[PDB]
RNA sequence: GGCAGGCUGGG
RNA sequence: UGCCCAUCACCUUCUUG
RNA sequence: CAUGGCUCUGCCAACGCUACGGCUUGGCGGGCUGGCCUUUCCUCAAUAGGUGGUCAGCCGGUUCUGUCCUGCUUCGGCGAACACGUUACACGGUUCGGCAAAACGUCGAUUACUGAAAAUGGAAAGGCGGGGCCGACUU
């Protein structure tokens, strides 16, 4: 909005927000030690959080706590819409009114509207464990401009390391940003007008399967040197193999679910929980967090963190 | 910030109460609709409904198993009140969808109380 | 100290909540009567705890403070005339938290 | 023995309609009767979560107190006597719960 | 035995309950609390009889004392005269009768 | 006991009129104050019979609650019902019954 | 996702 | 995936008196 | 319900009780619990979205379970494990244009500019998008 966004810590710590954040943080997490210990004195908790954030004395506890997820939700209520507006239409991950489904539809559509002939489908590396958390904060910082939101973003996600912590509302929006770079190297540069990124995977329908392969090389070279994410699950398939984007392989004709893996994992986790084996689950989780770091499984990673409260790290 | 701590932070009491708050949030609207008459039944139901929280919490904060059983007794009495407000209350009080709904919520609180009774019993 | 301090800090809860609890419509008059009995009767819970220096009676004092916070939560959703508006539960919760703090310190001092 | 509650719940189902009826005039007596009637369920419930003879006698007392309430509500005067039938036709119900309570007391005692 | 005390206390209630219903609204809490002490002392006698601990017979005595207190209290409670001093006397006679039985019962247990 | 109650009767006799002056609005606070005031007599009485020191400290808690109620009615009850003077005079009377309760506590924990 | 064991039917 | 049932927030007009 | 309230009155009666004043209790008004206590309805019913399970139609329903598993390739492919034609094989408007001005986005830019300093000021021009726009047809 006129760029700038130079006073977000005022809106992040509005009660009206630290409550929205509260209600969003407690959504589903209302059977957790964190909500239940917070809820006790919870608009007094939110009054000492509001006034931690409004002071610049918010200090994230270790990996999240309820307040930490609430601070994240209170950031990502004011930060999110000022990044998620610079997220080209065709990024289908963790945004509002543009969910998973809308992408399995955009992709299909953009394979129909301009029927296309061929397509690329990449899938960045451990997007979150690979995010510079550094050239991320050169995008979380060409848009924040509020030097306190910026310092709250940098508590909520430190401006070092190489690893956006998987499953943080912050990450989500952030990786849909340190990913949007590649969306803005597809759609802006590269003039790829038909694509769809849901975090890591950037389907890129073409017509010269040789052009998509170019696009992909250009995308990988970019996202590896600017963004530090090493694409690997890439293909340049003709539109016929089906674009395994967002769990639905979406060829112009219908789009059938993929899963099996998700479902297997979902079940594996659920079983582990109701087996008292929540310590080998960390091993399994670490494993599946490797098989899925490549895939756009972030909203899925948030989803699984929301369902079982499982810090995979 | 570190959320305002209560002492004897008991997860089970916090959870049970929060979950039981959903029983109250369901039943209190349909306690407060039992007409003018059946006001004593209502007041007694409301004292059972809203007063079970104290049983849990006194159960939660004073980790003596005596109080949990007496919170189970209270949950049991609350189940009676549903039974009662459904059946024996005569205009209506609680539609059988509501006992079905309420019994689920009290059942959820029943589950948590049971787990809590068990974890203390060990 | 201890009991005297806790009660003077809790008196601020009562001074805040009693007006709220007197405003609760008669319709919500069990809730109200039970809230008032929890509010004004936590003073008894505090009083008993200081009469005894028995950590159980200050956990019963904690239980009452917890019930009082339940009451704040409850009267806020209390369907109609939600006794404690969001603001009144922020204010009250802060006061009860202050009483909570003192109770916690007192529980610890006894521990 | 939780047929106790389910046999008592017909005492309540009989007595509540007419305890409701106990006019405002006799309102403490009603409130106290209703607290005795509907609160014996709690007395029974507590007895069945404990199976300690003390709580079983408390259930008996409440049936005993409930029996008192019938006799009291009898001579409450005016139109609003729990009519002798109802005392009788509730004393039958309370007696049925009394029998089961007695058997339960005995089962625990021996 | 609980049955005797309660039947003699029923006379207190039958005397005091009418008087305790005349205790003015202006003295309504006192009234409702007196009524709850009066009917409700029946419970304390019954509970004392439906078991034996002698501690529950003392609680029956405490309740009568609260009841005797209530008589003395309500007699000369204010300008809205609740209980006439005679009624405290008449009631005190009846409460004394149940007092005697409670005393004998406490003794027989002791 | 007997003397504590007769001295506490003076508290009630002072505070009940003060408690009956509390306006309608603060009627539940009033009801609750009166139940603390008139019902502490029960706390004293029950200790009088059942001498276990457990029962005597509950009497103290009630007086402390009664003392709280004075504080509450003087100030927190918003038309500060009890005037500070009334609080002063009441606290003197409560203090007298406090003294007797203290002596009684001491006599029991010899 | 599927196979199997249940469970709930089949006419 | 379309036909729908669990089920979660809503959107109500409904009168819960 | 904005709860069989009211320590709440007026009236009128009479269970009763009276300290003979009353009170009580019942009518019977009225006042009273937030605009005027409408709203806020709490119910319930009910429209449209999500989440899981299922019908691609009398054998399935429904999870609890136990397990199992996520590739391959001949470079074309194939597979994704009977929701089985993994898709009632046909669209949701994932529709068609016409646009892309604006708003939106993004970049230009936290640049120009202002001001010692951009300091929680601050653009734009422009460029790039479609996310936006206008019809058609359908929804």
């Amino acid at each position: 909005m006129g760029k700038r966004h130079r006073n977000l810590i005022d809106q992040i710590t509005t009660w009206e927000n630290l409550l929205d954040a509260y209600r969003k943080t407690s959504h589903g997490k209302r059977r957790t030690w964190g909500y239940l210990e917070f809820k006790e004195y919870d608009l007094a908790n939110l009054l000492a959080l509001q006034a931690e954030l409004k002071a610049g004395n918010y200090e994230r506890g270790p990996y999240l706590e309820f307040k930490d997820r609430l601070v994240q939700h209170a950031l990502c209520n004011i930060v999110a819409p000022i990044f998620e507006a610079g997220l080209l239409p065709y990024t289908y991950a963790c945004r509002p009114d543009k969910g998973t489904h809308a992408g399995v539809c955009h992709v299909q559509a953009e394979l129909r509207r301009t029927r296309a002939t061929h397509f690329l489908k990449s899938d960045f590396s451990k997007f979150f464990p690979s995010i510079d958390r550094a050239a991320l904060y050169a995008m979380i910082d060409k848009k924040i401009h509020c030097a306190a939101t910026r310092r709250l973003l940098r508590v909520v996600l430190p401006d070092e390391g190489v690893g956006i912590p998987i499953g943080s509302l912050t990450s989500q929006l952030f990786a849909n940003v340190y990913g949007g770079a590649v969306d803005r190297l597809l759609h802006d540069e590269l003039k790829q007008r038909h694509w769809a990124r849901y975090m890591d995977d950037i389907v890129v329908l073409g017509d010269d399967p040789e052009e998509l392969r170019a696009v992909f090389y250009r995308l990988r070279d970019f996202a590896s040197e600017r963004l530090g994410l090493k694409i690997s699950h890439w293909q340049v398939a003709p539109v016929s193999r089906g674009i395994n984007f967002l769990g639905y392989r979406i060829w112009p004709t219908h789009k059938l679910l993929r899963k099996s893996s998700v479902k297997r994992a979902k079940r594996k986790v659920a079983n582990f929980i109701k087996h008292g084996e929540d310590e080998s689950l960390q091993r399994f989780l670490a494993s599946w967090s490797g098989h899925a770091q490549w895939a756009d499984t972030h909203n899925l990673f948030t989803w699984m963190e929301e369902q079982y409260g499982i810090a995979c790290h | 910030m570190e959320p305002i701590e209560e002492a004897t932070k008991c997860y089970d009491q916090m959870l049970i109460v929060e979950r039981y708050e959903r029983v109250i949030s369901y039943l209190y609207p349909i306690a407060q609709s039992i007409p003018r008459k059946h006001g004593v039944a209502r007041e007694m139901f409301l004292k059972c409904l809203l007063g079970q929280v104290e049983l849990f919490i006194v159960a939660g904060k004073s980790n003596q198993v005596s109080k949990l059983y007496a919170a189970d007794a209270g949950l049991a009495m609350l189940r009676f009140w549903l039974r009662f407000l459904a059946g024996i209350q005569k205009p209506h009080a609680m539609t059988p969808h509501q006992v079905e709904t309420a019994q689920v919520l009290i059942a959820e609180v029943g589950r948590i109380l049971g787990s809590w009774i068990a974890r203390v019993n060990r």
